[PDB]
């Protein structure tokens, strides 16, 4: 069951400068007290990230190519957003993954699903509505696990596909700053990896009211950083060895 | 694979060890000028100029 | 050090010679808890079985599989493999298991295998030439025969064409023996391809049914979320071990640590990028790897001509891990410590000299 | 540890002999530089306990009784401002040796002149 | 192919700075000397023969 | 300008850090042999008419 939305008004997406976020630790390794530099799939300082807005019209539910690394912040109050869509045509005819975290828990599943057009929830003030697939045929890989969870909460997110794995990494940031991104350091964690060896080049993002929503995109590229661990473990700064010749 | 391990490990404690004698070489040097100063500046009243 | 000098007369001096190497002495590989079982008492015990025309496919995986438990109870009157080997089952790794359960006759259990010829393998269930796994058969008189007989079972008996490959075939097409056409009525030529077991205890050895599963493995290129069990011993603390970690294999000396890592890290590095602490996976404790006190040995010698006693120099090594004296250079062994200084004749390090006189320090 | 590893490293000859003797020779060699850098002189002089030098004030480069170490003011601000098979061989005289050294080399030269350096 | 050319032209560059470090030493105490003759024979008169 | 071999060379470590440093010294140690034999006075004289 799927509905067309038209009460939309048309607006082109924004971009915004990325800061100095967007740094996930690259190994299960602690360090203490040293300098350590590594080549990983990193998103470069202070980039242009796409700006997906929902506001009331604003319901921006587009879909968008994965190409090697994509990373999602999301300045999230009430939570609004409750899944992410990961594949390649988003149909019955390949395989994608369905990522979703609804009223109860979190539930990662590898199956062939039809997926809608435009896929939305809706709270009744309780949730009673679920438009987001039509037909589920062969299943490969169900997963169950943890829950995850002026805007005051932060989501960061980065997701890669190496060699089968699929490693999600996160971090809860309380934020006060009501309109865009802040500034500031902020260091992911991997969270979960998951063994899905499968394809994955496209994504997308998961009358009636549009409620305060707001996320962004940015993507991750090759390249070399300096890592700073403190003597507890956590990485306080980072260096981007090709932003601008004094970090070089 | 355990032999290019070996000669690459191997290439490199030579390099280690070639730099290590260089150093040594120049280390020398300086210490050798260093008793030098010691006898003639220390022991002595020098003449030399500098 | 006449070896290694490779001559019988030593002038004095102190020489290296050989190097100190504490030996490890037990083996520690310590693996995470055996958790997530895969459903098995669901499929090899379950109520009741699929039809062999229509057998049903369970997958196998995100799930270790203890194939011991298996594998060492004696049910099952055939247990054989065909593409690998039933003791290194432990061992490997694949990316998924298919299970293809289904009742046939005690005779026809041998047709399920490659390179066999006759009707259950051309037209009920057909292997590959090529098959990897395992094909398991245990007796089922006690559950699947009846009194009456067991009649649900249906096989296919007549097709065109020989089965491809775990291909299924679930129509019930009427078959023509001969050339006459038939719409689906059954005439004189005419008869219907399924037929129901004649299953009855009062047969013998050869007409009981048999439960068969059927393993095969698939190695794709997705991670192989089917591997074995894990044994992880006991742990042994502040000795010179053998250490395998979750794949950090190396040896060292296993003591407390007041380092604190995050919940996610399991390894540590130090500045070096050499390994210093893990996270042991039974007990979410960090123990820190220090390196087995190696060591340069150097032997204290006078010249042969005037004695053949010499001292012993463990260069760095606690003399606690080894007339017996600790110095800041090592554990010097074989000298006398006197209280006394005199003029330094053999250099050790650290202040501290060597003279024959007795050797004294 | 591995015992192929090393199996293999014996068809290489001598070549971690030759690398454990020129790391030897550098070892031995840095002794020899300060053996003849500040070991110059075979009598430990000691300054006389009366510090009358006709005015002049020695006391930054004197030994510190105070101290532990028995170092100068200036010695000790140098020490502070200064900052897998592997052996790290401590030097055969240590810091405190040195600066008995240097404290002999500074009594001889402030009691005596240049004639300890020529002989008595 | 690319890994034997790899090591061939490494051990190649390897040779080159260990006789170029060689050389430097020897040139710095050739450097070394001309500053003590600057020293001692330009900026005074020395008394040392040769 | 072989992207391949760059990086089958990144597998051998830092070799050309050693050599770029090494080299990177004697270049720097060229500029101070100059200066230590012919800046021995901050002064500049110049002889009289
Ligand atoms: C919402 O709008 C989209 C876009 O117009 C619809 O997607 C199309 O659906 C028709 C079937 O009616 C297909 O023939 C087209 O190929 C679809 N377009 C694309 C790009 O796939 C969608 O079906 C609409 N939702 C509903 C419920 O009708
Ligand atoms: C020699 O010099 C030292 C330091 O230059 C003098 O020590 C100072 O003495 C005065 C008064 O006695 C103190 O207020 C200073 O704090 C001392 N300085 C230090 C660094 O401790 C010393 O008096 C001088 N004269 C003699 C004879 O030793
Ligand atoms: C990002 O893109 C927009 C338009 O595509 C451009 O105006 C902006 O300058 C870009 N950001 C940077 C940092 O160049
Ligand atoms: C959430 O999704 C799971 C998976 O289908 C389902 O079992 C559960 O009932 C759902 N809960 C709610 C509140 O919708
Ligand atoms: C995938 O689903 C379709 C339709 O549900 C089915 O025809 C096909 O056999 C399925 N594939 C497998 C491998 O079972
Ligand atoms: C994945 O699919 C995309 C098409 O969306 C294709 O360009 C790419 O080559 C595929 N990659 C693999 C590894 O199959
Ligand atoms: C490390 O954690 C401890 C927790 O007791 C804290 O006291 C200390 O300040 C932390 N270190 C830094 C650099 O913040
Ligand atoms: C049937 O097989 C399952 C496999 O998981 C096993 O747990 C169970 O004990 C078996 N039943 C009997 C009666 O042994
Ligand atoms: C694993 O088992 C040990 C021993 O029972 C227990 O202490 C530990 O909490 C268990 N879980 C994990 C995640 O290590």
């Amino acid at each position: 069951q799927c509905v067309n939305f038209t009460t939309r008004t048309q607006l082109p997406p924004a971009y915004t400068n990325s800061f100095t976020r967007g740094v996930y630790y690259p190994d299960k390794v602690f360090r203490s007290s040293v300098l350590h530099s590594t080549q990983d799939l990193f998103l470069p300082f202070f980039s242009n990230v796409t700006w997906f807005h929902a506001i009331h019209k604003r319901f921006a539910n587009p879909v968008l190519p994965f190409n090697d690394g994509v990373y999602f912040a999301s300045t999230e109050k009430s939570n609004i957003i409750r899944g992410w869509i990961f594949g390649t045509t988003l149909d019955s005819k390949t395989q994608s993954l369905l990522i979703v975290n609804n009223a109860t828990n979190v539930v990662i599943k590898v199956c062939e699903f039809q997926f809608c057009n435009d896929p939305f929830l809706g709270v009744y003030y309780m949730e009673s509505e679920f438009r987001v697939y039509s037909s589920a045929n062969n299943c490969t890989f169900e997963y169950v696990s943890q829950p995850f969870l002026n805007f005051k909460n932060l989501r960061e997110f980065v997701f890669k596909n190496i060699d089968g794995y699929f490693k999600i990494y996160s971090k809860h940031t309380p934020i006060n700053l009501v309109r865009g991104l802040p500034q500031g350091f902020s260091a992911l964690e991997p969270l979960v990896d998951l063994p899905i060896g499968i394809n994955i080049t496209r994504f997308q993002t998961l009358g009636w009211t549009a409620g305060a929503a707001a996320y962004y995109v940015g993507y991750l590229q090759p390249r070399t950083f300096l890592l700073k661990y403190n003597e507890n473990g956590t990485i306080t700064d980072a260096v981007d060895c090709a932003l601008d010749p004094l970090s070089e | 694979q355990i032999d290019r391990l070996i000669t690459g490990r191997l290439q490199s404690l030579q390099t280690y060890v070639t730099q290590q004698l260089i150093r040594a070489a120049e280390i020398r040097a300086s210490a050798n000028l260093a008793a030098t100063k010691m006898s003639e500046c220390v022991l002595g009243q020098s003449k030399r100029v500098d | 050090t006449k070896c290694t000098l490779k001559s019988f007369t030593v002038e004095k001096g102190i020489y290296q010679t050989s190097n100190f190497r504490v030996q490890p002495t037990e083996s520690i590989v310590r693996f995470p808890n055996i958790t997530n079982l895969c459903p098995f008492g669901e499929v090899f015990n379950a109520t009741r079985f699929a039809s062999v025309y229509a057998w049903n496919r369970k997958r196998i995986s995100n799930c270790v599989a203890d194939y011991s438990v298996l594998y060492n109870s004696a049910s099952f009157s055939t247990f054989k493999c065909y593409g690998v080997s039933p003791t290194k089952l432990n061992d490997l790794c694949f990316t998924n298991v298919y299970a293809d359960s289904f009742v046939i006759r005690g005779d026809e259990v041998r047709q399920i295998a490659p390179g066999q010829t006759g009707n259950i393998a051309d037209y009920n269930y057909k292997l590959p030439d090529d098959f990897t796994g395992c094909v398991i058969a245990w007796n089922s008189n006690n559950l699947d025969s009846k009194v009456g007989g067991n009649y649900n079972y249906l096989y296919r008996l007549f097709r065109k064409s020989n089965l491809k490959p775990f291909e299924r075939d679930i129509s019930t097409e009427i078959y023509q023996a001969g050339s006459t056409p038939c719409n689906g009525v059954k005439g004189f030529n005419c008869y219907f391809p399924l037929q129901s077991y004649g299953f009855q205890p009062t047969y013998g050895v050869g007409y009981q049914p048999y439960r068969v599963v059927v393993l095969s493995f698939e190695l794709l290129h997705a991670p192989a979320t089917v591997c074995g069990p894990k044994k992880s011993t006991n742990l042994v603390k502040n000795k010179c071990v053998n250490f395998n970690f979750n794949g950090l294999t190396g040896t060292g000396v296993l003591t407390e640590s007041n380092k604190k890592f995050l919940p996610f890290q399991q390894f540590g590095r130090d500045i070096a990028d050499t390994t210093d602490a893990v996270r042991d996976p039974q007990t979410l404790e960090i123990l820190d790897i220090t390196p087995c006190s190696f060591g340069g040995v150097s032997v204290i010698t006078p010249g042969t001509n005037t004695s053949n006693q010499v001292a012993v120099l463990y260069q760095g090594v606690n003399c606690t891990e080894v007339n017996v004296f600790q110095t800041r250079a090592g554990c010097l062994i074989g000298a006398e410590h006197v209280n006394n200084s005199y003029e330094c004749d053999i250099p050790i390090g650290a202040g501290i000299c060597a003279s024959y006189q007795s050797i004294i320090a | 540890d591995s015992t192929e590893c090393s199996n293999l490293l014996l068809q290489y000859g001598s070549f971690c002999t030759q690398l454990n003797r020129a790391l030897t020779g550098i070892a031995v060699e840095q002794d020899k530089n300060t053996q003849e850098v500040f070991a110059q002189v075979k009598q430990i002089y000691k300054t006389p306990p009366i510090k009358d030098f006709g005015g002049f004030n020695f006391s930054q480069i004197l030994p510190d009784p105070s101290k532990p170490s028995k170092r100068s003011p200036i010695e000790d601000l140098l020490f502070n401002k200064v900052t897998n098979g592997l052996t790290v061989l401590p030097p055969l005289l240590t810091d405190e040796m040195i600066a008995q050294y240097t404290s002999a080399l500074l009594a001889g030269t402030i009691t005596s002149g240049w004639t300890f350096g020529a002989g008595p």
